[PDB]
């Protein structure tokens, strides 16, 4: 008897609670599709139903916001200017946004949650993206762990980008075995020392990564780039191998990949001060464009310096180009130090890490290391060493630009 | 062993350090002096307290035992016959010296164990954490040893100080970094952990087998007319309590001694007269209120403010425990509110809390929790003026 | 899809409610028996009957204990469901309870039920002793105890505090067997038929007719226990009932 | 195994997370209550996760919070009936916290974070592990509070008491509110000095 | 007009004589890079170069357009740098009299000069570095402007010179400087002086405010709080009276005025007095044959807030108008913290010294203790007359809470404002550096 | 009257946070800034002041034994109704604030998702059932308990802010020291232990 009374009361109670909630939802949660103005252009204006994150809404339209960490608010590559709406800046956003930036209006599109009408002032790069499916031309290995990738524009013309930029390459799920990779006999022996071909990579889901360009703006038709193969740490074998760098290496002439337009905030200063470039590994790509940009695109007479930290002679590449540019123009001079020359290299120049060679050769006797732009690029270990040296030399952070990969 | 050695070397000799920047001249006041002035300020209360504890014990012993019965008791306790071997006498005709000596045998072991056990925790934390030993423990040890019954077991004192030093102070960084009062934190641990040894009628007098209520407990039972001392059968007048000729924890009985000690440090500015002024205002206002309301059943309602002052540990708590700069509010306006809360809370526990005869410790420990809030309220008001440019 | 949302909740609510209702209705009798057994054991313990296990406790309780309802106003037996009576609930309703005045409320109990429950212990076919539920406020919380009074109506056969919130060591000593065992042999009343139980502070004299040593350093709880007896043995408590016991 | 033991010391609901502390400060006075509370929390969390995961796909977001509350509340009530019918004395000792298992943050946290987006089987294992770790905190605190507070373990006299002609004087603070905080506070210190990875910056 | 009650007038022995006399001939001058907050030098000269009385020595990268000119004309004999190649000083050896010249105007026309013409002339001559923005104690940006310029015509620092004595000799220049400031300022000019009469400007913009009380009354930070409260968006400028005299001389004669009057005082100064010197004058030569034997510390500026004059830094500061020489108190005493302080000075009354009113103390550089955690015994509230909660603010600085420190008024404070709080701290903290570290964090993140 | 005694009982003598260990998770979580803790405290008062009286009506009208039908007691459907009613009211209050009271929604509506089915609310409701409280008594107890809880969280937040200058040993930093701080707070709050007001 009481069982029936309890069941009906239970069903009545739950129905009473949901009904007031559902009735409250209709009369308190206006579902009016939120309309966000993008750059103030009515055509760019996007109308979307309430809910989700600003990153998803923007991606739906023709505006694409560069994002690496995704919907986590961890990288900060999706910074947007929210003129109005969105509420106060979340505490998690402030970890990657300075207070001054918050005053201007910088916000992370992924982190911010869309709940009301907002005003946006997105830049041209986000406003418009040059998503193209370029065709792979050449994939020869420049060094032991570095490959030069040449891309053919599918739509003609050339990608609009500034020196030191990068392109966000998108790839789908794929399985690539390192044995599929093709390497020159010179670099094959070094690979055969440990026989890295045994590795196999299986990308279960599509991934998106960034790669700095290696072509100066005046170059039209072929988009030079340098790619470093991603491999498990030598001391931590229990790690899946490279997923994106492995996939790009597997490709050869005739393959196709998407660039999703250019991006990057790496550039030189339109001043008369001296430039001092220093690169390592994949970092030589942006540096090469910068040297070429300042030699013919701008024909700058400003003093130029290049120092490359290398482990062995086989690692070095593009040397002939550096020799020609240094020889053709005296304003630019290049040097390279070897941390461990091969016995057959017979190197008779600088030996050791650049962090101490550079100071003992150039910065020690220079009249103003601070009054010189520095463009650091290389493995994190070198960055920590050089930054400590540069800091011990008295160079402001604003005076030094670093692009870690 | 660098930390302890440096403290000993710096203790004997002032450091030869010189200013490195900013103000090249520094005020002569240092933490080492501030602690010693406070430590010396409680000496009059400590010395009288030893005399009082022995004097009360001797009267009770004579009043209870006599003849061969008394002699057997004396030989049965190490406190008594030790006093005899040093020239004291347990007879009623004992002079001030014997009374002071007997109290010393009851106080010094409590002070010694508290200092040794408390010191070990202080040095252990500083040694392990690579800090320099602070001198704030010197004040902490003595004050804890002066807010405990004379008959407190030594092992209880070691546990009490360990809680007061470790849990309340060291885990917060040490001297100047905690929010609670360490000495009262230790006593509150004893209060709730082993109430039988820090409450009742068998702890406040060092006479074996003697059961005698204190002035505060007696007042609650039967009001002013219930104030009688069973050791001598003489009525306890206000002068007796103010001077400190009453049973109770050593160091708190004498309000006159604490007033002399508290007056010196208040004059030197070490102890805030605002906190003391706040406590008095709180105690007077609430005690006077209870007088007006009256209570035909609760005798405590009719206790005047001046009786609240000289009874229990109110004087000791107001002077040498509520003035702890670290646990008090850091603003002058907040200090008044912090002091008033202590005075109000102490009277409330005394009157409307039958469980606890006295509440000065719980009043201070309760006030230490809200000291930041009185600071926060004052600060926010100041911030509001700043945003308005102070009406300029 | 509101139709789907209504379906999932309805089906989920029914199955969950059905299981809950079956468990609630199905196990209700068991829970009541468990609650009853807790008091039945204590009544046996004060009665001095050794029982262990639910089967023995219930069997012994039925055979040896005869609960009855007593009216405090007249101290006379009344007819009712003694086994299924809740005095605490009655004291909270004005229908079966009265509001004590300040003078009468010696034990500091807000209300006193008009009819109380007592448990007669019959060794054979005749009562040997009576157990009275006496409760009063202590220092922290209400203290409830069972007092065993012999057929004479004066001697107390035993005592047990089956519910008391007090500080262990000081006020919780009421649970101590030695202190409880001290009450055996004491006489509740005097020749004048007036309450005589006194809790002597610091220890009652040895061999005292009505002297029980008070709890050490716990005068507040000892005072509460004294008030509980001083009241329940008075006019408004079991006084009139106890007088009837003395003569039968 | 790794998932089962992960929330014991690596992702403890009370050491790392701040879920389930209401009961740890109350039902830890004795081991009998703490152990029985642990089983109730383990059983409820595991059962609630299994059912939420089973119906996770069809759960309506509009009433997902009420849906998970009902299943959790229903399971708690059934356990409550079992506790009252059997172990009635323990139910009295647990008092109202038996009914508060519905609000115990462990049940909602795992029923939402994991159960809603996991298969029924792994969700059930996760619930048991979360309760098992929460039990480790409960029993460790309960072991110290009961041993040093009463000289007993599971009601068995381990340290003879002076009241029973023994030698050990019970610590009255161990039976009060502050003792639970200090024991858990020092527990975290001990956990995090062996596992510095959890230290907060 | 305004009276300050809380504060600590240090009765350090060896006060000046308030008499202006010729100082020792100076053959070495320097510019101290560290003296300027947030200044990254862009060197415009090298060792061995020949500079003139106003030739630029270096620029500020983070304050473009601000030129630091050479105080005197000579040869750059060294560029002392330090850790991180931080520019400790740029030393010039005086030899010659060549000097740059600028436009000169009659005193009557100064008030009517265009604001931009005033700014460029000050920037060109390098006198623009005299100004300091209170919120961060940085030289004002060239394009920036402020509605309140505070002229500190009072010197309450211990052993400090009397501004009235100095100004009375340069009455015309001071009035001329005020007129230029009146035109430069967007709002008003506050001439914060004492009760003593000073030359007055007829311009309605200039206003005279009288401050009375202990030392804190004489600081520009104290004046700004009482007159023009400063915040993130309310910026005020500070300039000492001597610099104002230079401004007047600059616009009257068209030549940079570098002569200054500084009080060479201290316990070990045989004949303390005011001495005419030059900006950046080498203190080693200035105090030559004027100090008692023994190990002493030469300090540029007040002992409360000054710079140690050793090695590269042994030159008068840009904003320092006083030289204090103190004994080195490295001696260790037995139970020195327990003795009665007959000769010990303290804000608290725990020493016998306070009983003997009117005493003068031969203070040394000893810290009088070791570094300990702050134990607030009310000392801070006794020396801070501003409407702030000093104890809570100092706790925020110690903890590094920039956000809370700003809310409590850290922006309105300069390192000098906390000199007394450093002086009276039982824990022996250096709140000057803590505030500077906090202010830098606010600027960088801002 | 009797109501004023009840209000003081629910705040000081009986504190939900420290004396009952209710809502500790949200009491040891948002106890980092005074303002945010202040916001939760006022929000908990609103939820309690509306949950306790509403739950009192339902219990005395539906779940009370021998209330709807003689001989049948629906007490076994106690937790479902209390937890269900609490969840509904908190959500309803949040949505109306976000629609009609923008400024309050940020001040209060932000924390309601945290108070949803919180131990403080359920415990305060459950203790009402364990006693016999009239509608007037229930509302005062609901408001009183919430204020008492707000007092503990704000006091803890103030102490945690004062601890900005503390040097907590690593491992005790964050949660570990907060437990010890909460324990010390409980020790002080035990001053009102034996007060029958
Ligand atoms: C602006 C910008 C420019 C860049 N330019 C270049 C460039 O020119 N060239 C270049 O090579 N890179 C560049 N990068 C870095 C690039 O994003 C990738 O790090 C790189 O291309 C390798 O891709 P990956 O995803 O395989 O690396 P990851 O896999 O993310 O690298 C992680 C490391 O662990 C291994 N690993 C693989 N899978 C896993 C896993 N699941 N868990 C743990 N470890 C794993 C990898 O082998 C690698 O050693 C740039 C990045 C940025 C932001
Ligand atoms: C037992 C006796 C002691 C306890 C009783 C006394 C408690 C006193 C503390 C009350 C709580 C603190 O109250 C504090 O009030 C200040 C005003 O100064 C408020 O100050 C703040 O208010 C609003 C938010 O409401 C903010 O936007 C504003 O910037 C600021 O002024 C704090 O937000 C609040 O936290
Ligand atoms: C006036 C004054 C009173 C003090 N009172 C106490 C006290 O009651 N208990 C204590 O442990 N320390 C006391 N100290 C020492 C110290 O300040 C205290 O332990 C702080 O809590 C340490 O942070 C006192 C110090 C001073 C100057
Ligand atoms: S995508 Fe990384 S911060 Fe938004
Ligand atoms: S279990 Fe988290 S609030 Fe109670
Ligand atoms: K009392
Ligand atoms: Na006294």
């Amino acid at each position: 008897s009481t069982i029936i009374f309890g069941v009906v009361m239970f069903t009545l109670i739950i129905l009473a609670l949901v009904l007031v909630i559902l009735f409250a939802k209709s009369k308190l949660v206006p579902t009016g599709d939120i309309t966000i103005s993008i750059n103030g252009d009515p055509e760019k204006a996007i109308v979307t139903q309430p809910g989700g994150k600003l990153l998803t809404a923007l991606a739906g339209a023709g505006v694409f916001v560069s994002s690496a960490c995704g919907g986590g608010g961890s990288c900060g590559q999706c910074r947007v200017k929210i003129k109005s709406g969105g509420g106060d800046i979340l505490p998690t956003e402030l970890d990657h946004i300075s207070k001054g930036e918050a005053r201007e209006g910088e916000r992370l599109a992924c982190q911010v949650a869309v709940k009301a009408d907002m005003d946006l002032e997105l830049p041209e790069e986000i406003f418009g993206v040059k998503k193209w499916e370029c065709t792979v031309i050449s994939n020869d290995n420049k060094a032991t762990f570095i490959k030069e990738l040449k891309l053919a524009i599918p739509d003609g013309e050339s990608v609009p980008f500034r020196a030191g930029g990068y392109i966000q390459i998108e790839a789908p799920a794929h399985h690539v075995k390192y044995a599929d990779f093709d390497v020159p006999e010179k670099y094959r022996g070094d690979w055969d020392k440990f026989n890295l071909f045994r590795y196999e990579s299986k990308v279960d889901e599509p991934i998106i990564r960034a790669y700095s360009m290696a072509n100066y703006p005046e170059e039209f038709g072929i988009i030079m780039l340098n790619v470093r193969i991603a491999t498990p740490p030598p001391n931590n074998p229990n790690v899946p191998p490279g997923q994106m760098s492995s996939y790009i290496w597997s490709l050869k002439a005739g393959d196709k990949c998407t660039i999703s337009g250019p991006f990057g905030e790496f550039f030189a200063k339109d001043t008369d001060a001296e430039m001092v470039f220093i690169g390592g590994g994949a970092g030589m790509a942006p540096m090469r464009s910068h040297i070429f940009d300042q030699l013919k695109r701008l024909k700058s007479k400003r003093k130029m310096s290049y120092w490359y930290g290398a482990r062995s002679k086989r690692e070095m590449f593009y040397v002939e180009d550096f020799d020609g540019l240094a020889a053709e123009n005296d304003n630019f001079v290049w040097h390279c130090a070897l941390s461990d020359p091969q016995p057959e290299d017979n190197w008779t120049g600088y030996t050791g890490f650049i962090h101490n060679v550079l100071y003992e050769n150039y910065l020690k006797d220079h009249e103003a290391p601070e009054d010189c732009e520095y463009y650091m690029c290389g493995p994190p270990m070198m960055n920590a060493a050089v930054i400590n040296m540069l800091k011990n030399l008295g160079v402001e952070e604003e005076n030094i630009l670093l692009d870690d990969f | 062993w660098f930390a302890l050695y440096e403290a000993a070397a710096t203790l004997f000799y002032t450091p030869g350090l010189v200013t490195k920047r900013s103000s090249h001249v520094r005020d002569s006041v240092d933490l080492k002096r501030i602690m010693i002035m406070v430590w010396l300020a409680v000496f009059p209360a400590m010395f009288w307290g030893m005399y009082n504890a022995g004097g009360q014990a001797i009267a009770a012993l004579n009043h209870l035992y006599s003849g061969d019965q008394l002699a057997a008791i004396v030989a049965g306790n190490w406190h008594y016959w030790l006093t005899e071997m040093l020239g004291g006498t347990m007879s009623s005709d004992a002079g001030w010296g014997s009374k002071m000596l007997l109290g010393a045998t009851y106080f010094l072991p409590i002070y010694a164990t508290v200092f040794i056990v408390g010191g070990f925790w202080e040095v252990l934390f500083c040694m392990v954490r690579k800090h320099e030993v602070n001198e704030g423990f010197f004040v902490t040890s003595i004050l804890f040893a002066l807010i405990v019954p004379p008959t407190l077991p030594l092992w209880q004192a070691a546990l009490g100080i360990t809680f007061g030093v470790v849990v309340a102070k060291e885990v917060f960084g040490g001297t100047g970094r905690n929010f609670l009062n360490p000495a009262l934190a230790g006593r509150a641990f004893l209060f709730f952990a082993y109430p039988a040894q820090i409450s009742g009628d068998l702890v406040w007098t060092a006479a074996d087998g003697y059961s005698g209520a204190t002035a505060l407990s007696q007042w609650a039972q039967g009001g002013a007319g219930a104030l009688i001392n069973n050791a001598t059968g003489q009525t306890i007048t206000w002068m007796d309590a103010f001077i400190g000729n009453i049973p109770g924890s050593i160091g708190e009985v004498s309000t006159l001694a604490l007033m002399i000690g508290a007056a010196f440090i208040v004059y030197m500015g070490i102890a805030s007269w605002r906190i003391i002024g706040g406590v008095m205002i709180g105690m007077i206002l609430l005690s006077t209120l209870f007088n007006v309301i009256g209570s035909d059943t609760n005798a405590m309602f009719n206790m005047p403010w001046h009786w609240h002052l000289v009874l229990g540990g109110f004087a000791f708590g107001m002077f040498f425990m509520a003035t702890d700069p670290v646990s008090a509010s850091f603003t002058n306006s907040g200090k008044w509110a912090y002091g008033i809360l202590i005075g109000v809370m102490c009277v409330l526990i005394r009157v409307v809390n039958p469980a606890y005869p006295e509440g000065m410790m719980l009043a201070i420990l309760f006030a230490n929790l809200f000291a930041p809030l009185f600071d926060h309220v004052v600060v926010e008001r100041n911030i509001k003026r700043r945003l308005a440019r102070y009406g300029k | 899809s509101i139709k789907k949302t209504l379906f999932v909740v309805i089906a989920l609510s029914l199955v969950c409610s059905i299981i809950v209702s079956a468990a609630a209705v199905g196990l209700r009798d068991k829970q009541k028996e468990n609650a009853a057994l807790d008091k039945q054991s204590k009544i046996l313990q004060v009665a001095g009957i050794e029982a262990k296990g639910s089967k023995q406790i219930v069997e012994l309780f039925n055979k040896s204990i005869e609960p009855r309802l007593v009216d405090f106003n007249t101290g006379d037996f009344v007819e009712g469901d003694a086994a299924n009576y809740d005095q605490r609930k009655a004291a909270k309703e004005a229908s079966e309870s009265i509001k004590l005045t300040a003078e009468q409320d010696k034990a500091k109990i807000q209300r006193r039920a008009n009819v109380g429950v007592v448990y007669l212990v019959k060794d054979g076919d005749k009562t040997s002793k009576v157990i009275l539920p006496v409760h009063g406020n202590g220092l922290w919380s209400m203290m409830y105890a069972f007092v065993a009074v012999e057929t004479d109506g004066n001697t107390v056969s035993g005592l047990t505090y089956y519910e008391q919130g007090e500080t262990p060591g000081l006020g919780g000593e009421v649970e101590n067997p030695a202190w409880r065992a001290q009450w055996v042999g004491k006489k509740l009343f005097d020749e004048n038929h007036k309450p005589a139980i006194k809790i002597v502070k610091g220890g009652a004299p040895q061999g005292s007719e009505h002297g029980v040593d008070g709890l050490s350093g716990a005068t507040l709880t000892s005072n509460g226990v004294q008030n509980t007896f001083d009241f329940w043995l008075g006019d408004m408590g079991f006084g009139p009932f106890l007088t009837k016991v003395r003569d039968g | 195994k790794k998932s089962v033991l992960a929330p014991v010391l690596d992702n403890n609901p009370i050491a790392l997370q701040v879920l389930g502390v209401c009961s740890a400060l109350a039902v830890t006075t004795k081991l009998e209550t703490a152990f029985v509370m642990t089983l109730a929390v383990m059983f409820v969390t595991a059962l609630s996760n299994f059912f939420v995961s089973l119906i996770r796909n069809h759960i309506p977001n509009s009433v997902r919070i009420i849906v998970q509350m009902a299943i959790i509340a229903s399971l708690v009530i059934v356990v409550d009936q079992i506790l009252k019918a059997y172990l009635y004395d323990i139910s009295k000792q647990l008092s109202v916290f038996v009914g508060l298992i519905i609000t115990n943050c462990i049940v909602m946290g795992r029923a939402e974070a994991f159960a809603m987006k996991s298969e029924p089987i792994p969700s059930f294992i996760d619930g048991i592990g979360n309760g098992l770790g929460y039990g480790f905190v409960l029993m460790t605190v309960g072991f110290f509070r009961e041993l040093l507070g009463s000289g007993k373990l599971f009601g068995l006299e381990v340290l003879p008491l002076i009241s029973n002609g023994g030698w050990y004087q019970p610590n009255g603070l161990m039976l009060l509110a502050p003792s639970a905080f200090f024991l858990i506070g020092f527990m975290i210190w001990a956990i995090r000095t062996f596992k510095p990875e959890q230290v907060e910056a | 007009m305004i009276t300050i009650k809380k504060g600590l007038d240090l009765p350090i022995a060896g006060t000046p004589s308030q008499v202006i006399s010729d100082g020792k001939a100076i053959k070495k001058v320097a510019l101290l890079g560290e003296e300027y907050v947030g200044m990254r030098p862009t060197m415009h000269v090298r060792v061995g170069d020949e500079v003139k009385k106003a030739q630029i020595l270096f620029e500020d990268k983070k304050n473009p357009g601000v030129k630091f000119t050479s105080p005197v004309s000579g040869k750059v004999v060294e560029i002392n740098r330090g850790a991180k190649r931080v520019l400790q000083s740029v030393v010039i050896e005086v030899a010659g009299d060549d000097q740059v010249t600028f436009d000169k105007f009659e005193a009557n026309q100064l008030a009517s000069l265009n604001r931009d013409a005033i700014k460029t002339q000050l920037v060109e001559s390098g006198l623009w570095t005299a100004f300091r923005t209170r919120p961060f104690s940085k030289v004002p940006a060239i394009d920036s402007t402020s509605e309140a310029i505070f002229v500190t015509a009072m010197d309450t620092n211990p052993l400090a010179a009397e501004p009235t004595v100095v100004i009375n000799e340069q009455s015309e220049a001071f009035v001329a400087g005020l007129d230029v400031l009146s035109a430069l300022t967007t709002g008003k000019v506050y001439v914060c002086k004492k009760g003593t009469s000073l030359p007055r400007s007829q311009q309605p913009n200039v206003e005279e405010h009288v401050f009375d009380g202990p030392h804190p009354a004489g600081l520009a930070g104290t004046h700004m709080h009482f007159l023009y409260p400063v915040s993130a968006d309310h910026v005020a400028w500070s300039i000492n009276y001597q610099d104002v005299i230079a401004v007047g001389q600059l616009f009257l004669t068209g030549e940079l005025y570098t002569q200054r009057v500084v009080s060479l005082a201290g316990p070990v100064v045989n004949k303390p007095r005011l001495v005419r010197t030059v900006m950046g004058a080498s203190l080693e030569q200035l105090v030559d044959s004027e100090i008692m034997p023994g190990e002493v510390r030469i300090i540029s500026g007040s002992v409360l807030s000054g710079t140690k004059a050793t090695g590269p830094h042994a030159y008068l500061g840009r904003y320092h108008l006083q030289v204090s020489v103190l004994r080195e108190g490295r001696d260790k005493e037995l139970f020195g913290w327990a003795m009665p302080g007959k000769n010990k000075f303290s804000v608290t009354r725990s020493f016998l010294g306070h009983l003997f009113k009117g005493q003068v103390y031969n203070m040394t550089t000893t810290t009088n203790g070791s570094d300990r955690s702050m134990v607030p015994i009310g000392n801070y509230e006794k020396v801070m007359p501003l409407d702030m909660e000093p104890t809570l603010l100092l706790r925020d600085l110690c903890a590094g809470d920039s956000d809370s420190a700003v809310r409590l008024g850290a922006l309105e404070l300069d390192e000098e404002d906390l000199a007394l709080c450093t002086f009276v701290c039982p824990g022996k903290y250096e709140y000057g550096q803590l505030l500077r570290e906090c202010l830098d964090k606010i600027e960088k993140e801002g | 009257e009797h109501y004023i005694s009840l209000l003081v009982k629910s705040i000081f003598i009986e504190n939900m946070a420290l004396s009952f260990f209710l809502g500790m998770c949200t009491f040891l979580a948002v106890s980092k800034k005074v303002k945010t803790s202040f916001g939760l405290g006022i929000a908990v008062i609103v939820v309690l002041t509306i949950s306790v009286p509403v739950n009192n009506l339902v219990y005395n009208l539906v779940l009370k034994p021998d209330a709807l039908v003689e001989g049948v007691d629906l007490s076994f459907l106690n937790f479902i109704t209390f937890i269900g009613v609490i969840a509904a009211l908190v959500q309803i209050l949040e949505m109306i604030l976000d629609r009609f009271f923008p400024p309050l929604y940020n001040a209060l509506g932000i924390f309601l998702p945290l108070i949803t089915v919180n131990c403080a609310i359920f415990g305060g409701v459950s203790f009402m059932v364990q006693r016999d409280y009239s509608f007037a008594e229930s509302v005062v107890y609901g408001f009183g308990s919430g204020v008492g809880w707000m007092l503990a969280i704000v006091a803890l937040a103030g102490i945690r802010e004062k601890m900005k200058y503390s040097d907590v040993p690593p491992g005790l930093r964050g949660l570990g020291i907060t437990f010890i701080t909460a324990g010390l707070m409980a020790l002080g709050f035990m001053s009102f232990s034996g007060v029958q007001l």
